[PDB]
């Protein structure tokens, strides 16, 4: 929204006709503070909603992120020790 | 050579027709002319809310012009666009913007009334100085046309503070179109997309699609809150009818990851992981299940496809043999093709004809289900597996609440009276009151309807009403008036709404709180929606609104019903769904208590593997020492609590109950040992 000083401003054509395919990411309640003030911009953006995942799945995010971390530190990582650095 | 070089045509690609069907819209283009085709104030500048279509309007009347359909003076006149973005850059020194500015001007001076300048979002000229001015002089003399469209709010923001010009333009209004005028520019427009992606369209899914991105998207406006869902469907179809179709390209993602974890979990030297490991090779096994009887499924319809589509092709080749015989005057072939091979290929073909998954068209569901994907809200057509939980609901919800069938019911039959498409779509999901006797239920019956719906116990909003015991504090769930000290944070409920309008809201000893907190609930019931402090207006029509107190607490039926209308309006009263009672719990009803309290104990002391082993007698003086009638099932928990955990503990960090043991209780004269 800044860069001004008429910025941010010079995209609102080409992004209407999808030109250039636009990526982004933001938190949750920035958005509304720095962007829904603009409703002229954000009607042109695809809104996609990421909800938190629960112990259930997250015990599989870290059984799948052990070993990146195994290599970095010269140690190894017990599974009863994954599923408790998430229940606790 | 300034315009060709800095601005861009606008007929000159319509003469290539690179621009979209303006179906409609035919009271405001003329209303431009008879503006623009003026002798004074020939400006005209578009008003409108963001996505009404305003540049729509513009490419409109170019493609009238290159057509041929507009009054005299109006020929062959190239509307031209220009483009301060690309004026004003690199030109870093002090005599070059204002220099370029008035190049373009004196080349549009020079050509009397053919160019008609256009400046899509006008109020990008309110500075680009460092200028920006030297607009003034030559509207003094009506020597441009110079058409704007910009947002409604932009206007009084960025031009109205400077009236000087405002006096120089021409107000037009665009009002959003209503839900026919929508279907019609959605019928008008279905080709351009039928041809860029590569599938059909029906027209009850362009019915559909402007029907419903009415009522669910409260955010956006019809021309194009209404062309996303059908330009969404439309590249889901075509993702669906490449590689293999979604709901097997999730089922065959989670086999082979589960396949992965277990690859490797299986090599571990422990015992707690050799409990785990029992449980995921169960699931990958009867979800390879699932896997097997939806591919076979999917791998026929296939195959009689092709066989239908066979059928077709020898049918048809039959007819042209007949053609054939009837060409040579063949009669030995001439009717054995004509009602012999070719009916009977024919009947063949229509015997396998009816031969659902992946059809070839976007129906009118599969908008609903992108409407479903947006907005978290489902409304699809209880696809014969949610219709078996819709109707065990009820016993369902005894698995956690016991008794009060009166009030399971009635909130069971508060959904279903939903997802069937009946009741009002102008008030929220349901909006009713429990009050009784206290610890009852009427905070955990809450809780199991939020999970039921969720599966996770924290995804309801609430708020507790003991807090808001005066006025001023009715602004922490509406957020603060404009221009005070917070600001930028909004409100605490409205904001938990606006995100996710699918939750269920919670009122906690609702009569703790001051009756003015009560006079936002009248218009939050009965019409679903309210204004926080921005002017934002969010809708409560899909959330399930819950309240519970502690009114009476001692009277039948009549005494709580008397505070009730001594301490509530009538007009507010009034607005409800069924006003629930609860009844209290009985003696016989503590043992299925006592038994989900144990459970729930056991479950609790089972990451240690740790699991008891209860007696009947045991449950039985349990259930028959902590009964009395006035403070419901909290006592069966403290006595719970008293008479094992700490017994437990005692005999726990004393050694002697290691891990991976089973420990059996059993009554005593009065207590109960270990
Ligand atoms: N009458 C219409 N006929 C055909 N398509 C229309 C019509 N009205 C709107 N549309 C379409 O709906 C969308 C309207 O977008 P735009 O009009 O360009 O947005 P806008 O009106 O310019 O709002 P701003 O201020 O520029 S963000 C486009 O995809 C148009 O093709
Ligand atoms: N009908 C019930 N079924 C299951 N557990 C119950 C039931 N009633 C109470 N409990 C237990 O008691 C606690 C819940 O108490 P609640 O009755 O929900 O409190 P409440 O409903 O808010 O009543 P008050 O008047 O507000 S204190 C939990 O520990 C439940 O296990």
């Amino acid at each position: 929204v800044g860069a001004g000083a008429d910025a941010g401003n010079m995209i609102k054509p080409m992004l209407a006709r999808g030109e250039l395919r636009l990526v982004g990411a933001t938190t949750l309640d920035e958005y509304r503070k720095h962007i829904e003030k603009d409703a002229a911009l954000e009607r042109r953006f695809q809104q996609v909603y990421v909800g938190e995942p629960s112990v259930e799945d997250t015990i599989g995010i870290l059984r799948g992120l052990k070993d990146r971390y195994e290599v970095h530190h010269g140690v190894r990582i017990t599974d009863s020790a994954l599923v408790a650095a998430a229940t606790l | 050579q300034a315009l060709q070089k800095y601005s861009t045509d606008l007929t000159a690609r319509a003469r290539e027709g690179k621009l979209d069907p303006v179906i409609g819209r035919d009271n405001e283009i003329r209303r431009v002319v008879q503006v623009l085709s003026r002798r004074t104030k020939n400006n005209p500048v578009l008003i409108g809310e963001p996505g009404v279509g305003k540049t729509a309007i513009v490419e409109g009347l170019a493609q009238r012009i290159v057509a041929g359909d507009v009054p005299e003076s109006l020929r062959d006149k190239t509307i031209v666009a220009l483009d301060l973005g690309s004026m004003v850059a690199g030109s870093k020194y002090r005599g070059e913007f204002e220099e370029r500015l008035k190049a373009v001007l004196d080349d549009i001076k020079n050509s009397a009334g053919q160019i008609i300048t256009f400046i899509d979002e006008l109020h990008t000229i309110v500075g680009a100085g460092a200028a920006g001015n030297m607009i003034k002089p030559m509207l003094a003399r009506g020597e441009l046309r110079l058409v704007g469209a910009t947002t409604l709010d932009e206007y009084r923001k960025h031009i109205e503070k400077d009236a000087a010009l405002e006096r120089r333009f021409q107000q037009v209004y665009v009002g959003e179109p209503s839900v026919e005028d929508t279907i019609g520019i959605l019928r008008g427009l279905k080709d351009r997309y039928e041809v860029h992606h590569g599938v059909r369209i029906t027209d009850s899914a362009l019915v559909a699609a402007a029907t419903l991105s009415d009522r669910y998207i409260t955010a956006r406006f019809l021309p194009d809150k209404a062309i996303d869902l059908v330009d969404e469907a439309a590249s889901r179809l075509r993702m669906e009818i490449d590689s293999r179709p979604v709901e097997i390209d999730e089922v065959e993602r989670l086999v082979r990851r589960l396949e992965i974890e277990e690859m490797a979990l299986s090599k571990e030297e422990d015992e707690a992981s050799a409990e785990r490991l029992a449980k995921l090779r169960s699931e990958l096994a009867d979800q390879k299940e699932k896997l097997a009887e939806l591919t076979t499924r999917w791998q026929n319809e296939k195959n009689a496809i092709e066989i239908v589509r066979d059928l077709k092709e020898q049918l048809e080749a039959l007819r042209g043999e007949s053609e054939r015989a009837e060409r040579d005057g063949d009669l030995a072939k001439a009717a054995e093709l004509r009602y012999g091979r070719i009916p009977e290929v024919e009947k063949k073909l229509d015997a396998a004809l009816p031969q659902v998954m992946l059809k070839e068209e976007v129906g009118p569901d599969d908008i609903a289900d992108v409407v479903s994907a947006w907005t978290g809200i489902p409304a699809g057509r209880l696809l014969e597996g949610e219709t078996a939980k819709l109707l065990r609901m009820e016993d369902e919800l005894g698995k956690r609440v016991i008794g009060q069938k009166a009030a399971v019911t009635a909130v069971s039959d508060a959904v279903r009276r939903s997802r069937a498409g009946v009741s009002d779509p102008n008030r929220p999901t349901g909006a009713f009151m429990f009050l009784g006797p206290t610890g009852v239920g009427k905070t955990e019956l809450a809780k199991a309807l939020a999970d039921f719906l969720f599966d996770d116990e924290r995804a309801m909003v609430r708020i507790d009403m003991s807090e808001y015991g005066e006025k001023h504090t009715v602004a922490r769930l509406i957020g603060a008036p404009p221009g005070y000290v917070g600001y930028e944070a909004g409100g605490q409920l409205t904001e938990a709404v606006r995100r996710r309008p699918y939750t269920v809201v919670l009122f906690d000893e609702i009569e703790k709180a001051h009756p003015d907190v009560f006079d936002v609930l009248l218009q939050v019931l009965d019409e679903g929606r309210l204004t926080d402090g921005h002017g934002r207006t969010v809708d409560f029509r899909n959330t399930i609104l819950i309240l519970t107190s502690n009114l009476g607490s001692g009277g039948s039926a009549e005494q709580v019903l008397a505070a009730v209308r001594a301490t509530f309006k009538p007009e507010f009263i009034n607005r409800l769904d069924d006003v629930l009672i609860f009844e209290g719990l009985n003696p016989e009803e503590l043992v299925r208590i006592v038994d989900i309290q144990l459970a729930q104990l056991g479950k609790r002391l089972a990451q240690r593997r740790l699991q008891l082993q209860v007696s009947l007698p045991a449950k039985r003086w349990l259930a028959q020492r902590g009964f009395d009638p006035v403070y419901g099932a909290r006592p069966l928990r403290r006595l719970v609590q008293q008479a094992i955990g700490d017994q437990l503990a005692k005999m726990l960090l004393a050694g002697q109950v290691h891990d991976g043991d089973t420990v059996p209780v059993n009554v005593s004269p009065d207590a109960d040992s270990l």
